[PDB]
DNA sequence: CAGTCCCTGTTCGGGCGCCG
DNA sequence: TGGTCGGCGCCCGAACAGGGACTG
């Protein structure tokens, strides 16, 4: 007969699904002789029982050396446990940033001795946990075992140790509202305004509470005194700062080399203003080996030298102050990049980060300014549960142009102009209505779903006309073709008239920006007229210009 | 003690498992408060990860409300148990309470907690309340009780509130009575003060009974209709005309009476937008005509109670914005338009929001159903805001569109 | 009156970074 | 040796949805 400790959570199977089988690893004698000694240790604890062979499952066994130690961590490949078992609802909903603590005088980070290995696992549930031991030779069977807690490599670990440690910590929390508690996994981190002495009697009085439990925090690491290391980050009184980052300085680099380098700038941006990924990931786009070897444009280059010089000097955020605002600053950084900052006193940093994502094949400035601001928005509100002020390099009349006239609901939140540029800015404005005195251009075009082929040309009330043949057509490619004609062909203001909606629809929504080079090029012209009105008429309905230029096109 | 009515889900579909998204600090201590008090009460209790399903919580206040209301966001959870609500214990619905001169709306839902509920059930009720920052993991609870805005509530508790309700309606039978979700909608034809006067008597009897009640006057003979309008010119430039034939064009897949070929006979040539062209006779009878099919109903459209409801909206500018109700294309139960709501020339998205309630509403009062909407608007823009602007108890289906307006049809 | 083809935009799972 | 679990973030590409225009 075992013991139990603390209120266990029932795990079913899946319905009409049996415990795993699958034979042993071939581990190799050296990893052999870490796990003998630890499991033989957890059945004196009850951690770990033996099972007669009328336990019929089981799982492959592995372990790796615990990081920045000598320990060996104890892994249960359960990955076919995990197809038949139970799905769980991960009580997990993020990630804890520093920027969110307030200050606090005292701070105690503490962790968890064996965290898994301290909680229950349901005991119908243990059968299935069996897995078979190793030994030095084949000759020697080795032991069967049924974890009696819970164990490392199941698919409901995770929750069921948070779900059981919140229970326990709550009673404590109740009593000592004044407490800050962050609880993520294991690690406790706890922050107060009592002063160090009657700080750490809540302290060593919380140990003993988790005690009861079966909950226990060495001293080997537990945090008494500042700087303290917590979710990678470095902790001080008044600041906190990213653990040191080491990017890979090869000469030569793969694919995996880029992946590395990318992932590691994105979390170094959290602090680190200014950070620019887009030419190095540029590297990655559409590349078949992870191992393949590649090599960097001038361009991945450039950025990554910038980025380098950026992490060599030293930054630091600050703590968030409830009492004062926030405030979120946003600059372009080219190339549809955007980095920001959100702070409560100037050059007093909170955090960072950037938004460089291209969303649409065809875009402007405003429209990615809108989706920042939107990252931004939804990020504070994690991190701290309110809106950041906006500091924007927009001109309030610009915005208020973009908003009231997009047939989208479009807005962003209480902001001001800050006058930093690259200002952003529409490039071109389209008429409300027709140009007096401006020529008419009728444009339309056509092309051939089998050949490929069309032309392209405009019809106009002084008589000017134009038709030129293209080859490796479409019809919507031809039409914007005629609209591009009619802008290169025309004065500083012009009427155009065309039947196709998908270009009308492009071109209202007044991009800067696009991956098709000829969109680009009809933005190109329209930001060099004074004036154009665009209007749409139905196609075949024998109307005015229109009928004649689709003839010409339609030959 | 009292018998709890079982329920299942639809045939060979699985509970709602539905992420949590972020909170504000407000919402999450009006939740935390809430909540604390509910279990406490018994109408909710704390669970674990073992039950996988999940459904999004968060909290509004009603118009002018000032205090803090628990939503539940169970879109997901009420379309796995759409078999259940319609085919059984459906309400009926008035086809008269639109005629009436006032219709007021009573949140009923705290009378649902009185009533337990299917044990085997309650496990499709779980939802997460987040923390700031993540500092702790996410607090589950499920419910005990028949939840606010979930469609098996007012269904489970029709043959209780119908006793509640049998008195009164007795009393004053010709007083229409309809119930949706958590709403109780209550309309007359009365002078305004003898409407808000029985109005409280019917409060009383919720008292009780034991409900408290903390509503909502409409007007549903008020309500009007936007039609299609041709405008009024005294010279057309050829630009006015080609605008007006297509138009026109787009408008006779509605009513197919419409002609526009004496109109083109002016566009003929290859002429300049702004050039004036006079109307001839023809053209003015056929423009004349068509003014007058516009004003006409189309033909043969009807409500199918079959077939859902379709709400379009599209922002015309200026604080105004038009809608359309339908259920197969270009058979439209109604058109309207909105102008001057809150947030009028300072917020889209607060527009958009009312929009949506006010147009709900209407459906409700007049085909007790809510439509889906197509929304015009990038989903991440709504969905960051759209919370914040919310003042209702039941939350529609949606889906986002991006058409820009190649023609001005349902607004001049 | 279907059936395609364009073209666009969304979703989802893969790799990596980071935390236990 | 190569190998487990959950969370969040980025950037990618592929697979899927759907809306117009045009083809018979
Ligand atoms: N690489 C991993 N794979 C699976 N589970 C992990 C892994 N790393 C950490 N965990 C889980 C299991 C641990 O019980 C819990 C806490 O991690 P951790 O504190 O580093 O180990 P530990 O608490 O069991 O030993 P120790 O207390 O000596 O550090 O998170
Ligand atoms: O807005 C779409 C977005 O909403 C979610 C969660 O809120 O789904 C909900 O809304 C949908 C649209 O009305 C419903 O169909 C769905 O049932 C409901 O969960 C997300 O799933 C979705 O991405
Ligand atoms: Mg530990
Ligand atoms: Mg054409």
């Amino acid at each position: 007969v075992p013991i139990s400790p603390i209120e266990t959570v029932p795990v079913k199977l899946k319905p009409g699904m049996d415990g795993p089988k699958v034979k042993q690893w071939p581990l190799t004698e050296e990893k052999i002789k870490a796990l003998v000694e630890i499991c033989t240790e957890m059945e004196k604890e009850g951690k770990i029982s033996k099972i007669g062979p009328e336990n019929p499952y089981n799982t492959p066994v592995f372990a790796i050396k615990k990081k920045d130690s000598t320990k060996w961590r104890k892994l249960v490949d359960f990955r076919e446990l995990n197809k038949r078992t139970q799905d769980f609802w991960e009580v997990q909903l993020g990630i804890p940033h520093p920027a969110g603590l307030k200050k606090k005088k005292s701070v105690t980070v503490l962790d968890v001795g064996d965290a898994y290995f301290s909680v229950p696992l349901d005991e119908d549930f243990r059968k299935y946990t069996a897995f078979t031991i190793p030994s030095i030779n084949n000759e020697t069977p080795g032991i069967r075992y049924q974890y009696n807690v819970l164990p490392m490599g199941w698919k409901g670990s995770p929750a069921i140790f948070q779900s059981s440690m919140t229970k326990i910590l709550e009673p404590f929390k109740k009593q000592n509202p004044d407490i800050v508690i962050y609880q993520y996994m294991d690690d406790l981190y706890v922050g107060s305004d009592l002063e160090i002495g009657q700080h750490r009697t809540k302290i060593e009085e919380l140990r003993q509470h988790l005690l009861r439990w079966g909950l226990t925090t060495p001293d080997k690491k537990h945090q008494k005194e500042p700087p303290f290391l917590w979710m990678g980050y470095e902790l001080h009184p008044d600041k906190w700062t990213v653990q040191p980052i080491v990017l890979p300085e090869k000469d030569s680099w793969t694919v995996n080399d880029i992946c590395k380098l990318v992932g590691k700038l994105n979390w170094a941006s959290q602090i680190y203003p200014g950070i620019k990924v887009r030419q190095l990931s540029k590297l990655l786009r559409g590349t078949k080996a992870l191992t393949e070897v590649i090599p960097l444009t001038e361009e991945a280059e450039l950025e990554l030298a910038e980025n380098r010089e950026i992490l060599k000097e030293p930054v630091h955020g600050v703590y968030y102050d409830p009492s004062k605002d926030l405030i979120a600053e946003i600059q372009k950084q080219g190339q549809g990049q955007w980095t920001y900052q959100i702070y409560q006193e100037p050059f007093k940093n909170l955090k960072t980060g950037k938004y460089a994502r291209m969303r649409g094949a065809h875009t402007n400035d405003v429209k990615q300014l809108t989706e920042a601001v939107q990252k931004i928005t939804t990020e504070s509100i994690v991190i701290w549960g309110k809106t950041p002020k906006f500091k924007l390099p927009i001109q309030k009349e610009t915005w208020e142009t973009w908003w009231t006239e997009y047939w989208q609901a479009t807005w962003i939140p209480e902001w001001e102009f800050v006058n930093t540029p690259p200002l952003v800015k529409l490039w071109y404005q389209l008429e409300k209505e027709p140009i007096v005195g401006a020529e008419t251009f009728y444009v339309d075009g056509a092309a051939n779903r089998e050949t490929k082929l069309g032309k392209a040309g405009y019809v106009t009330n002084k008589g000017r006309q134009k038709v030129v043949p293209l080859t490796n057509t479409t019809n919507q490619k031809t039409e914007l073709q005629a609209i591009y004609l009619a802008l290169q062909d025309s004065g500083l203001e012009v009427n155009i008239v065309t039947n196709s909606q998908y270009a009308l629809g492009i071109i209202q929504a007044q991009p800067d920006k696009s991956e098709s080079e000829l969109v680009n090029q009809i933005i190109e012209q329209l930001i060099k007229k004074e004036k154009v009105y665009l209007a749409w008429v139905p196609a075949h309905k024998g109307i005015g210009g229109n009928e004649q230029v689709d003839k010409l096109v339609s030959a | 003690p009292i018998e709890t009515v079982p329920v299942k889900l639809k045939p060979g579909m699985d509970g709602p498992k539905v992420k949590q998204w972020p909170l504000t600090e407000e919402k999450i201590k009006a939740l935390v408060e809430i909540c604390t008090e509910m279990e406490k009460e018994g109408k909710i209790s704390k669970i674990g990860p073992e039950n996988p399903y999940n459904t999004p919580v968060f909290a509004i206040k009603k118009k002018d409300s000032t205090k803090w209301r628990k939503l539940v966001d169970f879109r997901e959870l009420n379309k796995r148990t759409q078999d259940f609500w319609e085919v059984q214990l459906g309400i009926p619905h008035p086809a008269g309470l639109k005629k009436k001169k006032s219709v007021t709306v009573l949140d009923v839902g705290d009378a649902y907690f009185s009533v337990p509920l299917d044990e085997d059930f309650r496990k499709y009720t779980a939802f997460t309340i987040p923390s700031i920052n993540n500092e702790t993991p996410g607090i589950r609870y499920q419910y005990n009780v028949l939840p606010q805005g979930w469609k098996g509530s007012p269904a489970i508790f029709q043959s209780s509130m119908t006793k509640i309700l049998e008195p009164f309606k007795k009393q004053n039978p010709d007083i229409v009575i309809y119930q949706y979700m958590d709403d109780l909608y209550v309309g007359s034809d009365l002078e305004i003060g003898q409407h808000r006067t029985k109005i409280e008597e019917l409060r009383q009897h919720l008292l009780r009974w034991g409900l408290t009640t903390p509503g909502y006057e409409l007007h549903p003979d008020k309500w009007t209709v936007q039609p299609i309008v041709l405008p009024e010119k005294d010279s057309w430039t050829v630009n006015d005309i080609q605008k007006l034939v297509g138009k026109l064009n787009w408008a006779s897949q509605i009513y197919p009476g419409i002609k526009v070929r004496q109109l083109s006979k002016l566009l003929r040539g290859t002429k300049a937008l702004t050039e004036v062209i006079p109307l001839t006779e023809e053209a003015e009878l056929e423009l004349a005509e068509n003014r007058e099919i516009l004003k006409e109903p189309v033909h043969g459209v009807y409500y199918d109670p079959s077939k859902d409801l379709i709400a379009e909206i599209q922002k015309q500018g200026q604080g105004q914005w038009t809608y359309q109700i339908y259920q197969e294309p270009f058979k439209n139960l109604k058109t309207g338009k909105y102008a001057r709501m809150r947030g009028a020339h300072t917020n889209d998205v607060k527009q958009l929001t009312e929009a949506v309630q006010k147009i709900t509403t209407e459906s409700i009062v007049i085909w007790g159903k809510t439509p889906k909407f197509k929304l015009p608007i990038q989903k991440e823009t709504w969905e960051t805001w759209w919370t914040e602007y919310w003042q209702a108890t039941w939350i529609p289906e949606w889906e986002f569109v991006n058409t820009p307006p190649l023609v001005k049809l349902w607004y001049q």
